[PDB]
RNA sequence: UUUCUGUCUCGAACCU
């Protein structure tokens, strides 16, 4: 029950909620820092090298 | 505002509404880790075989402190402890990742036993945030 | 053993195509062009592989089969091209 | 996590501020408040994860 | 014959067996005809954590071992009379790294910093006034001694 | 100026290898006072 | 031109 029912996993973050009404019903806003840390692997193609080259 | 938050006025908050003063206070012992053998606070050097951490040792003097008055962030060390191995290695605690400030003290007396002890102590403003609760 | 498998008559499930068939495949399509995989459709810029993989399965130009597996280990065999996507 | 529409998929909005943000409506689902609540951010890692979340 | 084991402390079992002899022979000492009725007691080291006492009826060897620590004497069992042979048988057992700068042309001009980190062509420095790491160009940068005073450009 | 006391609120400018015991009285907290590194803050 | 630390275990208090 605690770690194969459930258990722990990393990229995640936690923290307060603040009501925003010029926020989009499906969006959500995110601390700078958690996305600075949080990251997506995305693989390097032609349709994103040079975003992603701009990124690195 | 609303599912009863609150709208704070920020020149209120930036003109002295609710600010505070964090104080943290962290500890460190000469423990005696084997007969005739103590650690002793100084500064750690990368010259002998440490497992230094990665964070900042600038900030410590050569007594083993942090020269009160400097001020600290993430992983720099608070207090320089070698604990000796049978050269040497590292025991500095490091300051908290998520917590920074100013060194406001440090203590350094003798415990019951005569082990060096050291207490110092980090000062942080804190302003109201939107996170913050009241 | 293929006495299982359901030939490409006599099939009952639905042709209509159900959200979890369109969530699995615009994700596979989307790992097959993200790591470089040939893409079915004229691209006018477009950049995000999901986007790729949804405007291909409107086109009907997806190259995959599912097989719709019966309880009992027999299957239906589906392709992307026939399985009407109307939501 | 009483109920099934608790765990919902967003579109991140980076926004520089130490609080997630999130629009109001979605907080009867969550049974949310702002009162101090805390709330927890799943990042997916492959397009798949992706691909399940924005269209499931 | 009658013999009882009683469960004992381990490891001081020879201990035991001296001072209860002891406490024996004072007490026949001062005592006259009417003398405790404890035929021996003996131990056992690879059984240990026991002793074995005969005597003809209970209550002797709890007059006898009153006062006495170390031993249960709660804790008593019979010796079957078929099991005593085999218990008695003889055969068992970068410079600008960690400098004071001033930053130069930013919102962050005039304060005090210290570089933590360089990951080339752009210094992050922990500002000396704010609790918030910054990364701007290190040219652009005033470096300080360690104490103030003059301030030395970028050319160390 | 390396440590001051507690009490007695004297210098002690004390080394290595030395008691940590105020010289002008009894006492053995010894604070230490600022340091010679200048410090600057905002009003912010 | 020398880097992937690090913990358990019994509780206590508090937040939603
Ligand atoms: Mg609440
Ligand atoms: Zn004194």
């Amino acid at each position: 029950r605690g770690n194969l029912m459930g258990k722990r996993v990393d990229f995640s973050a936690r923290t307060v909620i603040s009501g925003d009404p010029n926020l989009e019903l499906d969006q959500v806003g995110v601390p700078k820092s958690i996305a600075k840390t949080l990251t997506y692997p995305e693989v390097v193609t032609p349709y994103n090298i040079d975003r992603l080259t701009q990124l690195v | 505002n609303q599912e009863d938050s609150m709208i704070m006025n920020q020149s209120s908050i930036d003109r002295g509404l609710f600010r505070s003063l964090f104080f943290r206070s962290y500890m460190d012992q000469e423990k005696k880790y084997g007969m005739s053998i103590t650690e002793t606070f100084e500064k750690p050097q990368r010259t002998n075989t440490l497992r230094m951490k990665h964070g900042t040792y600038d900030k410590l003097d050569d007594d083993g402190l942090i020269a009160p008055g400097v001020r600290v962030s993430g992983e720099d060390v608070i207090i320089g402890k070698t604990t000796p191995i049978s050269s040497k290695r590292d025991a500095s605690t490091p300051l908290r990742s998520t917590e920074n400030g100013i060194v406001d003290q440090v203590l350094v007396t003798t415990n019951q036993d005569g082990l060096k002890f050291v207490k110092v102590r980090v000062r942080t403003t804190k302003i109201p945030q939107i996170g913050d609760k009241f | 053993l293929k006495e299982k498998a359901i030939p490409k008559d006599q099939r009952a499930t639905t042709p209509y195509m159900t959200k979890y068939e369109r969530a699995r495949i615009l994700g596979t399509r989307a790992l097959q062009i993200s790591m470089n995989a040939p893409v079915f459709v004229d691209l006018e810029g477009e950049t995000d592989p999901l986007r790729i993989a949804m405007k291909e399965l409107a086109e009907k130009k997806i190259p995959l089969v599912i097989r719709r597996y019966l309880p009992d280990g027999s299957f239906e065999d589906w392709s992307v091209e026939e399985l009407i996507v109307d939501l | 996590s009483l109920h099934k529409m608790s765990m919902m998929a967003h579109r991140v909005k980076v926004i520089p501020y130490s609080t997630f943000r999130l629009n109001l409506s979605v907080t009867s689902p969550y049974n949310a408040d702002f009162d101090g609540d805390e709330m927890n951010l799943h990042v997916p890692q492959s397009e798949e994860t992706r691909a399940e979340l924005s269209q499931l | 014959a009658t013999i009882w084991g009683v469960r004992c402390r381990p490891g001081k079992e020879k201990e035991l067996i001296r001072k209860l002899l002891k406490k024996k022979f004072n007490l026949d000492r001062a005592m006259g005809k009417k003398k405790l009725k404890i035929l021996s007691i003996f131990q056992r080291d690879n059984y240990t954590g026991r002793i074995y006492i005969e005597a003809p009826k209970q209550s002797v060897i709890e007059k006898f071992c009153n006062g006495v620590p170390d031993i249960y004497i709660s804790q008593k069992l019979l010796i079957p009379v078929q099991e005593l042979p085999l218990l008695l048988k003889p055969n068992l057992e970068e410079v600008a790294l960690g400098k004071t700068v001033r930053i130069r042309s930013a919102g962050y001009k005039g304060q005090l910093g210290i570089v933590k980190d360089v990951n080339g062509d752009k210094a992050t420095v922990e500002l000396h006034s704010k609790n918030k790491h910054i990364t701007i160009d290190k040219h652009k940068l005033t470096y300080y001694n360690r104490e103030g005073g003059e301030g030395i450009t970028y050319d160390e | 100026l390396k440590y001051i006391c507690a009490e007695c609120s004297s210098k002690l400018s004390l080394s290595r290898t030395d008691a940590v015991r105020c010289k002008d009285c009894g006492h053995r907290i010894l604070l230490k006072a600022r340091t010679k590194r200048l410090v600057q803050f905002e009003a912010r």
